[PDB]
């Protein structure tokens, strides 16, 4: 009889894990009946060109994200003070604003027009400057996020011996809290850098010709034809499995 | 008195006011779970600034002073060993400020004052809960602390092994001529160790003294609560 | 409230939205879907992405039957003419003594910018480019689309016995002298480069152009392709889009058509019935874009013979 | 002197903050000096079809992971197996996996020329089936990952007494788990809202048409430029922290 | 013997074999932390099944039945009280099995038997650490317990306050004839309530009993954890 409910969940369960598993399983699968295509893929520079625009891209606003957003993530973690309420929301922004909108919200201040950009003697549209922008602006809550979690699973008094045994609050910062949520700035960057590769719709809409993996896809899709996509994504699936398994097997 | 400690602090709906003169010798408060020995601890620590008035050590002024500018040794309940440093590392946290040699010197020579030489390279989770014990005291001590901290640093032990731990510690403190404000709820500690006993009810203390004092001038709040000395003297009857 | 979908050129997009109302205020239980996208890609969402569309209008009429014959569709009807003309603001560089003989000249100034369309996915792209070109052979100047062009991309026109080509790469092969020219998929898209100020100038119609009240320079018709008397000269250049098609400097004609998979055809009909007659017309002209009166028509066509006269 | 490092931290998170609040304000500040366009958008009804079905159809994926997603968010947080490492990883795939991939993969099984595609009767493309496996796919693991953090957060005791009061695993699960968790689903489910809202990528490349918000916005900042689009991105942020602030003053 | 249980048991490093016989009386196991009491207690429970050897209750194997058709009362170290429930369905879990107004009866007739009867309508925090105590044995009773298990149900509570309670517990279990078995760390638990008392270290149950019993019988290592004795009459001595 409990069979019954203890298949329930396990059948249930075992839909959403074939429905995130099937589309990406497939695709990878197909790249064999047509492994001609998916090798010269796997061999268009132009692929590789944009491929590492995009882990760079992205690895500039995370590490952009780590020197500003943990310091946050910090003062969130610890001190409450009265703004709290509304710091923390503008740090979720992001996760409610539409993709599409966030470009242009971001355009209408990195564009030469723009409050930043009719300033910035670094050009931002078509412009990493602009990828990165879009990419940050999309994924920083999401490092802060897991770097809070990180301070917040360090005890506390841990902090207040370190002052105890003659400690600075800046000697405590990097030698007891940063230490111990290291794992968790880890994570949280690692995730951050999973988000800018994954984006396309904020960026598209900043800088579209420093080509971004996710374009290259969506030109092709439009260009040739779907047949013409499936190699490129195939590769950026197995691309991506890879690079992420890696820095697992490297952290765990 | 080496430490005396005259202040309000408000936490919600508790408040802790105290008047409390302290010797240079091995203080103990007892009060029950929630009485705010705690945070009492925290504020002579300095990890807590009061609401109105000041902490003296040594007739000095400390309030203004930080955790860090003042000398005590603190420890929290289950001491706070840094999880991601070795013993050695631990003990040596604490003395940034000197010289690398005799920084070196300073540890490997508590650390063999404390029978942990050995253990100088584990970290935190490969010691007993007697070897935690002992690191803890070993860096709270290469500092030369001016005071010690500690509160249920005995909690949590089976009675058996408490004992030999209180002994331990009547010998740190005479060995270092080290004073000591140990706080607990039990009495058994007080009785073993304190040469003072103060008594905390409410975030207030109550009175201090020396036990027997503190039994016969029973004022039916702090008598009630040191009235566990019967179920002690009935179970010392019970066995042999 | 079954749905009209009507991919077309991205300059059709003011008219459109004239069209769109209107056809509903006919039919206010049904709904049109509009689509922006340069001709080519349009067309494409109909012979690649597997889509269906009810109506497809493009800025060539060409495009249609070199991509669509017989497999998506084959009949066109011509609708409307359009002009390539140089435009941009107030203050872009040196907007005051631009004019319609220095042009040519200023973009080729350093630190000016401009730019234009993808030849590969929208029409207003080639025909910058032919009109780039076409304009070495009315100032008889050999240079200015070398100048302005092959010297800031791998795109390049060549000669033989008169006449001129140009072979386009893949849209991803398209290198870009990023300094001098910005370019996009479609000419629409050009104008957000424009106001968030990282274009000077851009190779845009004239009906849009105005649509948007752009300041523009106007070419001389031997080379902005807008004139039957002059499709001798515009015959002189042709570009060849990467799909492998050939496109030759011809008058802006617009098609317009109702695709071999389109599931509404009868809706279809009205629709396009509305954009060739007179309130069609007036919309278009009302947005600056000069309709093609009468219509026109590459064959006789079932339900609408009637409103095109086969020409 | 602390100050400075009071301060150091202070300035360093006072920065992305401005960085995520400018944009989004700026952009909302702006539709000031034209608040004749921003009414007239606020007005376009075309825009209320769109928000509705953006809103509607994240809502089918949300109820679709929270139905599927917590049977699994469950098992995770209590059983432990060999598999799971595996299991684990399938539920972050849609994170690695830019959005555009996830659209073609996507297609490649409910798109007329995949498997299900086919074999299914009810047709995805271009159609509200195709905005919800899109949506789902991209929120999944949000929901999924928010819900384990609930049952972790469910003392285990607690199901051990309650078994021990004579209640079957299923009776446990309705009694003590789930309404001690509540809050977390809740949560979850909440933003696995706000990521199907703001998907544009997958979504695309599944259904361009019976649009949604993001789509809008993208189409309009094409067609007719920037200042042409501020006032439904406007509209749409607006539209956003008025739902989410809404949420959050009916939850804390 | 009421309870019997011989069973093996695999955690880690961490080896649980026990032979334990009980009566139908106050059964008290000592042993320090980390001496497998907890496990023990949910191998009884039956959320724990064994690798080897079965639980025999009433002399019928119970091993392969759950916790559920079990009829053993549990309660974990700081009791389990659902938070999300009124004292009231606190006590009513676990009685779903009855009539509704019978139900109620039992319930009120327990929170009266334990005056608890007015806060049936609060919830575990507004609850004192007494207050808990009682709602946890209430809810624990009212499904008449072929069994009563406990574990620390004493630990982080003032001696004053442990001597009153520990009575009661006599009380409670003379009153409703439950056997009971108590799990702790603390000779005076051991002392002041168990009928026998068994002694566990490492997993394995070395020696049950009675204390006097366990002393005299002194084979160094049971009497090694018996020895804290001493200090418990020390202390005596040193006061009153
Ligand atoms: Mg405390
Ligand atoms: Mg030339
Ligand atoms: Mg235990």
């Amino acid at each position: 009889m409990r069979l019954l409910f203890s298949a329930l969940l396990a059948l249930l369960s075992s839909i959403i894990l074939l429905f995130v598993l099937l589309p990406v399983a497939a695709t990878v699968t197909l790249q064999l009946f047509n492994f001609d295509e998916f090798l010269k893929a796997a061999s268009d520079p132009a692929v590789w060109k944009v491929v590492l625009t995009t882990y760079y891209a992205a690895l500039i606003s995370t590490l952009i994200a780590v020197i500003f957003g943990t310091p946050l993530a910090y003062i969130l973690a610890r001190k409450s003070f009265p703004g709290k309420s509304v710091v923390e929301g503008i740090v979720d922004l992001p996760v409610v604003i539409p993709h599409t909108v966030a470009g242009i919200a971001l355009l209408v201040v990195f564009g030469s027009s723009g409050l930043i950009g009719s300033f910035s003697p670094l050009k931002f549209v078509d412009a990493l400057p602009g990828i990165v922008v879009a990419m940050l602006f999309v994924s920083v809550p999401i490092y802060i996020n897991q770097a809070k979690e990180g301070f917040a699973s360090v005890d506390v008094r841990l902090e207040h011996v370190a002052r105890t045994l003659g400690s600075s609050p800046l000697r405590v910062f990097f030698t007891v809290s940063l230490p111990l949520s290291v794992r968790h700035i880890v994570a949280g960057a690692i995730m951050s850098w999973a988000r800018g590769i994954s984006e396309f719709g904020a960026v598209v809409v900043i800088a579209y010709y420093p080509m971004i993996a996710p374009t290259l896809i969506y030109e092709r899709y439009l260009s040739e034809g779907l047949s013409a996509a499936m190699p490129v994504a195939a590769i950026l699936i197995l691309l991506s499995l890879a690079v992420f398994v890696a820095l697992r097997i490297i952290v765990g | 008195m080496f430490l005396k400690v005259r202040a309000e602090k408000r936490l919600g709906n508790f408040r802790l006011n105290v008047d409390f003169e302290m010797g240079r010798d091995y203080c103990v408060l007892l009060g029950p779970t929630g009485a705010g020995k705690s945070v009492f601890l925290e504020l002579i620590a300095g990890i807590v600034k009061p609401d109105r008035g000041e902490v003296r050590l040594n007739g000095a002024d400390i309030t203004p002073l930080p955790p860090e500018r003042r000398g005590i040794g603190f420890v929290p309940q289950d001491y706070a060993l840094f999880p991601h440093l070795s013993v050695y590392r631990n003990i040596a946290y604490g003395l940034r400020n000197v010289e690398r040699v005799e920084r070196d010197r300073r540890v490997r020579e508590m650390a063999e004052k404390l029978g942990i030489a050995h253990l100088l390279d584990r970290k935190p989770a490969r010691l007993s809960g007697g070897e935690r014990q002992r690191v803890a005291l070993a860096r709270a001590l290469v500092i030369q602390p001016r005071l010690l901290l500690l509160d249920e640093p005995l909690s949590a032990v089976d009675l058996k092994t408490k004992g030999v731990l209180m002994e331990e510690l009547r010998f740190v403190q005479r060995e270092f001529d080290v004073p000591i404000l140990h706080v607990t709820h039990d009495l058994i500690e007080a009785a073993m160790l304190a040469d003072e006993v103060a008594v905390m009810l409410n975030g207030r203390i109550v009175e201090k003294g020396k036990l027997k004092e503190l039994f016969s001038a029973k004022n039916g709040e702090v008598a009630e609560f040191l009235s566990a000395r019967n179920l002690l003297l009935k179970v010392s009857k019970i066995l042999d | 409230n079954v749905k009209l979908k009507v991919f077309h050129a991205g300059s059709l997009t003011e008219p459109m939205k004239a069209f769109k109302r209107a056809f509903e205020e006919k039919h206010p239980n049904v709904e049109v879907q509009t689509e922006a996208a340069g001709s080519a890609a349009t067309i494409r969402k109909v012979t690649e992405l597997g889509r269906k569309a009810d109506v497809i209008a493009t800025a060539d009429y060409t495009l249609i039957q070199k991509m669509m014959y017989p497999e998506f569709a084959n009949w066109t009807i011509m609708f409307a003419k359009n002009q390539i003309v140089l435009a941009y603001r107030n203050d872009s560089r040196y907007a005051d003594e631009i004019n319609s003989q220095n042009w040519y000249e200023i973009l080729k100034r350093p630190d000016v910018r401009f730019g234009f369309s993808n030849p590969n996915d929208d029409p207003c792209g080639y025909r910058s480019l032919m009109a780039i070109q076409l304009a070495e052979l009315y100032y008889n100047d050999p240079t200015i689309f070398d100048e302005l062009v092959a010297k800031n991309s791998n795109l390049r026109f060549s000669e033989d016995n008169g006449s001129y080509v140009l072979r386009m790469p893949s849209s991803e092969r398209i290198e870009i002298n990023k300094s001098k020219i910005m370019i996009r998929s479609m000419e629409m898209e050009l104008i957000h480069l424009v106001e968030s100020g990282e274009l000077d100038y851009f190779f845009i119609y004239k009906s849009v152009a105005k649509q948007h009240g752009f300041n523009f320079v106007e070419l001389p018709v031997e080379i902005d392709l807008s004139s039957p008397d002059y499709a001798e000269l515009y015959s002189k250049v042709k570009v060849v889009l990467a799909n492998g098609k050939e496109v030759t400097g011809k008058p802006i004609v617009y098609g317009i058509t109702i695709p071999k998979n389109a599931e509404n055809r009868e809706l279809a009909v009205e629709f396009v019935k509305l954009v060739i007659s007179e309130e069609g017309q007036e919309i278009l002209r009302e947005l600056g874009q000069e309709p093609l009166v009468p219509p026109r028509a590459d064959t006789a066509v079932p339900s609408l013979k009637a409103m095109v006269e086969v020409s």
